[PDB]
RNA sequence: UCAGGGAACUGAAACAUCUCAGUACCUGAAGGAGAAGAAAGAGAAUUCGAUUCCGUUAGUAGCGGCGAGCGAACCCGGAU
RNA sequence: AAGCUACACCUCAGAAGGUGAGAGUCCUGUAGGCGAACGAGCCCUGAGUAGGUCGUUGUUCGUGAAACGAUGACUGAAUCCGCGCGGACCACCGCGCAAGGCUAAAUACUCCCAGUGACCGAUAGCGCAUAGUACCGUGAGGGAAAGGUGAAAAGAACCCCGGGAGGGGAGUGAAAGAGAACCUGAAACCGUGGACUUACAAGCAGUCAUGGCACCUUAUGCGUGUUAUGGCGUGCCUAUUGAAGCAUGAGCCGGCGACUUAGACCUGACGUGCGAGCUUAAGUUGAAAAACGGAGGCGGAGC
RNA sequence: GUAGGGGAGCGUUCAGUCCGCGGAGAAGCCAUACCGGAAGGAGUGGUGGAGCCGACUGAAGUGCGGAUGCCGGCAUGAGU
């Protein structure tokens, strides 16, 4: 095809502000305003009267478990999922943490997950069903 | 890259300084009088076309009563005279049928007088 | 689709090429990308201050009746310091995967309408001459009216022709959305990377 | 880089929910106190509504 | 500017070697080399001179005067020949007791 | 490169802690590099296995007139 | 002549530079090949200690519940059923053997050399097309401008005015419309000649209208130049409630001269790829070209 | 219609590709009454003596009247 016939998709690139350069538009002044601290800058988010200071009620640590909402658990097809072929089949990013399954619409058909924790009231629709799921004993 | 001014900037000022036929002094010569009496020539060049659109209109008028008043009556008596005479609406430069053929504007005279009777 | 080959076989064969009628909306964006990965980084140019050669405090803040000043190094000045110069810098980025192997794809898709020679074996060449990879040439079409690229895999064969001012030589892989682009045909040869 | 602004976050402002920024109630905090007894429990958690914008860039990944 | 031995300050050619020249007014003409200095790629050939006016005075002699002499030219002659004209050059295969690298073109020595 | 000394303008919209920064500068020693280096370690798996460098962890954990602001390491992937 | 043209030829060599203008085949070279005498180059296991109190300090460590290492002052242990740590501290449970030394490589830098460049090309680029010179300073120290005959010197014999300087000829050369105050040669500034004009005139210097006089190469017109006379008409910028302002700036012209860059950073608009999934970083290997590399990052659950 | 936001564009250097031009003469410079809605662009002539235009895409040290701005040249005061 001809080099000199290439065209970038319209609209994908657009001009700098060349600012300055005329009173065509963005005369003397430039973006800015005329006086005042606009100028070579600096100073960030900040009010310098009083910021809006309200009180600190604090406790530092946290850990979460890696979701596994089973709505898509029900329409996968294949079942009885050990959740290390999971991992390794789809989902459940994370490596650092641990898996855990939830309530999400329904259940249907059997199945036999081994995540590391769960909801015990998937136990209520996944029990129903004809399924285990093992906490890691 | 670098990108020096060269070649533009003499460019544009050259267009500038040859709008400046004879104009007096370093009007002429000087590129920043140059420039900065054209700034002040376009205001008058735009307001001038206007007016002098009014200016013929006034030159018109001041030609037309006196041809008026050389057969008896004034402008007021008479551009009245010929619109009450209603279809005589010739108007545009009456002022060149008052200069040139008498014959014709002394006809019109009485045309206009004959209407205000 | 599925043009003729040479000396090997003869057989058919088209891919599924990416050919919507090929946009050149990706194909400029792969050619650009390479442009600007191939790019080197070298203008510098002196800063402003230190790294210009110059000295102090020049003279009388107030009184001397001359403008106000401070140091010979400032891009006001005739001497020395461009104030938002060049400096060394990278434009390489890495393009997201699918685009180029996309962007090859098209690219070689381009050359359906009319263009990419035979992908097979076809050389009869006398172990490695010009004169003979010129006849070779001459009999398929390649007169030279019109650039043309070739790709394979046997030094020998390559070397026939790194000379001629129509061809240019690339081995297999080391292939270029805008190499391909940019002679007027391919000798595709080479045909292990052309079949999977 | 970018820092958030640890006065952010165990301080008021949680970040959370679609993308709305709540923060607390604030006056009579441990500082002395008779006043009315509905309003010493009226104290619990605010959320506030044109300041946003610059909440949530002092704490943008919500710590 | 630093010049003349682009040429790697080597010569095509000798002190004494029958030459032609091909380049401009003097093209096709012969002589002989006279003076051949190297790292500025100088050549004199007899029959290439011309009119040096001379020193107005007091080279021992009061009036001045003109004079015909040699004026030297860059390697753009070219240079040995045998086959009678031309000639390109290769040959450097040893002569009589197989030291000397003599000179050929299409044909003998030179 | 390592070491012995070690600023201040500045920011904090004033300034003492704080920052600027162990930056500039001075001095000592050495080489083609130097420093460091072979666990009374890291760390929470009864994991690891000298040092250095790069990526990431992550601006996370924390530090802080809890202000301005400063800011790790482990695991893991690489160079060796 | 290297360009045009017409017929050829080499090519493992059409990278490049020179050559009277643009050379694959004229020169130097290039791919490739060869290549030297001397030449450079991979029963024990560390005590004035460990530990402690006082002052301090380092790592995220700002005396904080403040561990641990570190020494300045004073003190001062234990042996393998023993010794140090695991962030006051205790028990349990774990990790490790202090007070002896050495140790290549992956790392940094650029006086020096080579190659390369969406780097400059004479106010740029190093300060220097070379100079730490001239010049300034008692010194420490600071610190310039810098260019071009012609292809080849063939560098102007001889004559003329002149003490010379300078020029005019003759010659050379394609050109002297290149002559050594030597490529081009803008503008401000200085002049000579010509056209149209100006010695009762009040003027931000123009503008519009009409007459006069010239002229005729985008050009006999709705021309071009210049004039006389009428009407109208308060420089430019900045700063300002408000500028012709007797408010700032500026002698003029030339050139230099100010919204950039950076980062796996944030947040939006537009565009492309793949889409419930998207993507790599450092690096490895190949480079007249780019592939590989899932560590890790973003969605997916909230309170 | 001032600050300000938005839109479409002109010109300069460099890079990639194309179409080409050049000693029967290139860029640059000089005159000009032609053209385009503007930035601007062409025609012809004079000068010059070796390089260069147009189109599409890309990247910018990219557009000056001011800054008692810088460097340089030249003026006024003055034949004082
Ligand atoms: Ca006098
Ligand atoms: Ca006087
Ligand atoms: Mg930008
Ligand atoms: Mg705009
Ligand atoms: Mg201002
Ligand atoms: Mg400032
Ligand atoms: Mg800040
Ligand atoms: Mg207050
Ligand atoms: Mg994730
Ligand atoms: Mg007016
Ligand atoms: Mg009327
Ligand atoms: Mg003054
Ligand atoms: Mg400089
Ligand atoms: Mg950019
Ligand atoms: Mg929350
Ligand atoms: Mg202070
Ligand atoms: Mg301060
Ligand atoms: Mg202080
Ligand atoms: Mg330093
Ligand atoms: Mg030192
Ligand atoms: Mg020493
Ligand atoms: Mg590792
Ligand atoms: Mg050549
Ligand atoms: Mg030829
Ligand atoms: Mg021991
Ligand atoms: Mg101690
Ligand atoms: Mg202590
Ligand atoms: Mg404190
Ligand atoms: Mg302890
Ligand atoms: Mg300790
Ligand atoms: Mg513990
Ligand atoms: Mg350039
Ligand atoms: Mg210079
Ligand atoms: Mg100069
Ligand atoms: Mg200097
Ligand atoms: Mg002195
Ligand atoms: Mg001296
Ligand atoms: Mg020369
Ligand atoms: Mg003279
Ligand atoms: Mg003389
Ligand atoms: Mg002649
Ligand atoms: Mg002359
Ligand atoms: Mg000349
Ligand atoms: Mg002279
Ligand atoms: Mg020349
Ligand atoms: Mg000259
Ligand atoms: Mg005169
Ligand atoms: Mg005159
Ligand atoms: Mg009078
Ligand atoms: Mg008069
Ligand atoms: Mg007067
Ligand atoms: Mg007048
Ligand atoms: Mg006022
Ligand atoms: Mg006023
Ligand atoms: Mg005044
Ligand atoms: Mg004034
Ligand atoms: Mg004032
Ligand atoms: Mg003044
Ligand atoms: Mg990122
Ligand atoms: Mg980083
Ligand atoms: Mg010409
Ligand atoms: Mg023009
Ligand atoms: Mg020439
Ligand atoms: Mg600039
Ligand atoms: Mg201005
Ligand atoms: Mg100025
Ligand atoms: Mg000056």
């Amino acid at each position: 095809m001809k080099l000199h016939d290439l065209k970038p998709t319209p609209g994908s690139r657009k001009d700098r502000k060349r600012v300055g350069r005329g009173p065509g538009g963005t005369d003397k002044t430039a973006g800015r305003g005329h006086k005042g601290q606009k100028s070579r800058s600096g100073a960030g988010k900040g009010a310098f009267f009083e910021g809006g200071r309200s009180r600190l009620i604090a406790r530092l640590p946290k850990r979460g478990f890696n979701n596994v909402g089973t709505t898509y658990e029900v329409v996968k097809l294949s079942q009885l999922q050990d959740l290390e072929d999971t991992t390794f089949d789809r989902d459940t990013l994370e490596a650092y943490r641990l898996v855990r399954r939830k309530n999400r619409p329904v259940k249907l058909l059997a199945s036999g997950e081994i995540s590391r924790a769960v909801t015990v009231h998937v136990d209520a629709a996944s029990a129903a069903a004809i399924k285990a799921v093992e906490a890691a004993g | 890259p670098r990108a020096k001014t060269g070649i533009v900037r003499r460019r544009r000022h050259k267009k500038v300084l040859k709008r400046a036929k004879g104009f007096w002094g370093s009007r002429s010569k000087q590129y920043r009088n140059a420039f900065q009496t054209l700034l002040n020539a376009a205001t008058y060049e735009y307001r001038d076309r206007r007016n002098k659109k009014r200016d013929f209109r006034r030159l018109w008028i001041q030609r037309i009563n006196a041809g008026a008043r050389l057969h008896g009556m004034n402008y007021s008596t008479f551009i009245n005279g010929l619109k009450r005479a209603n279809i005589d609406l010739n108007r545009k430069v009456l002022a060149d049928i008052a200069a040139r053929e008498p014959e014709a504007f002394k006809a019109l005279v009485d045309a206009s007088r004959n209407a205000r009777q | 689709m599925a043009q003729i080959n040479v000396i090997g076989q003869n057989g058919g064969r088209t891919i599924e090429l990416p050919l919507p009628e090929v946009n050149s909306g990706v194909l400029h964006e792969v050619v650009t990308w390479q442009l600007a990965s191939r790019r080197r980084g070298t203008a510098s140019t002196r800063t402003r201050a230190q790294v210009s050669k110059t000295g102090r405090k020049m003279y009388g803040q107030k009184g001397t009746g001359n403008a106000r000043h401070g140091d010979r190094s400032v891009p006001t000045f005739v001497g020395g310091g461009v104030a938002f110069g060049p400096k060394p810098r990278s434009y390489d980025y890495t393009l997201p995967r699918q685009v180029r192997q996309l962007g090859l794809a098209m690219a070689i898709a381009s050359r359906q309408e009319g263009g990419k020679l035979v992908a097979v074996d076809g050389f009869d060449i006398a172990d490695a001459k010009t004169k003979n990879f010129i006849s070779w040439a001459k009999q398929n079409g390649l007169d030279g009216t019109e650039k043309v690229l070739l790709v394979t895999d046997d030094e020998n064969t390559r070397r026939a022709a790194r000379n001629v001012s129509w061809v240019s030589v690339l081995p297999v892989a080391g292939v270029n959305v805008y190499d391909i682009l940019r002679h007027d045909r391919l000798v595709i040869d080479a045909a292990a990377l052309e079949i999977v | 880089p970018k820092m958030k602004t640890h006065k952010m976050a165990k301080r008021r402002i949680k970040i959370t929910g679609t993308g709305k920024v709540m923060a607390f109630k604030s006056g009579k905090r441990h500082q002395n106190t008779g006043k009315s007894g509905d309003e010493i429990r009226g104290k619990g958690k605010g959320f506030v509504l044109a300041k946003a914008e610059w909440a949530r860039m002092k704490l943008m990944l919500p710590r | 500017p630093s010049a003349g031995s682009h040429h790697n300050d080597k010569l095509h050619f000798k002190k004494g070697d029958t030459v032609i020249v091909l380049s401009g007014k003097h093209k096709g003409q012969t002589g002989k080399v006279l003076l051949a200095l190297p790292r500025d790629q100088k050549v004199v050939v007899e029959g290439v001179n011309v009119i040096t006016k001379n020193v107005k005075p007091s080279m021992t002699n009061p009036q001045g005067g003109q004079e015909q002499r040699e004026l030297a030219l860059h390697a753009s002659k070219v240079a040995l020949v045998d086959p009678e004209t031309g000639k390109a050059t290769r040959v450097r295969k040893q002569i009589v007791d197989g030291k000397k690298v003599r000179v050929a073109v299409a044909s003998g020595k030179t």
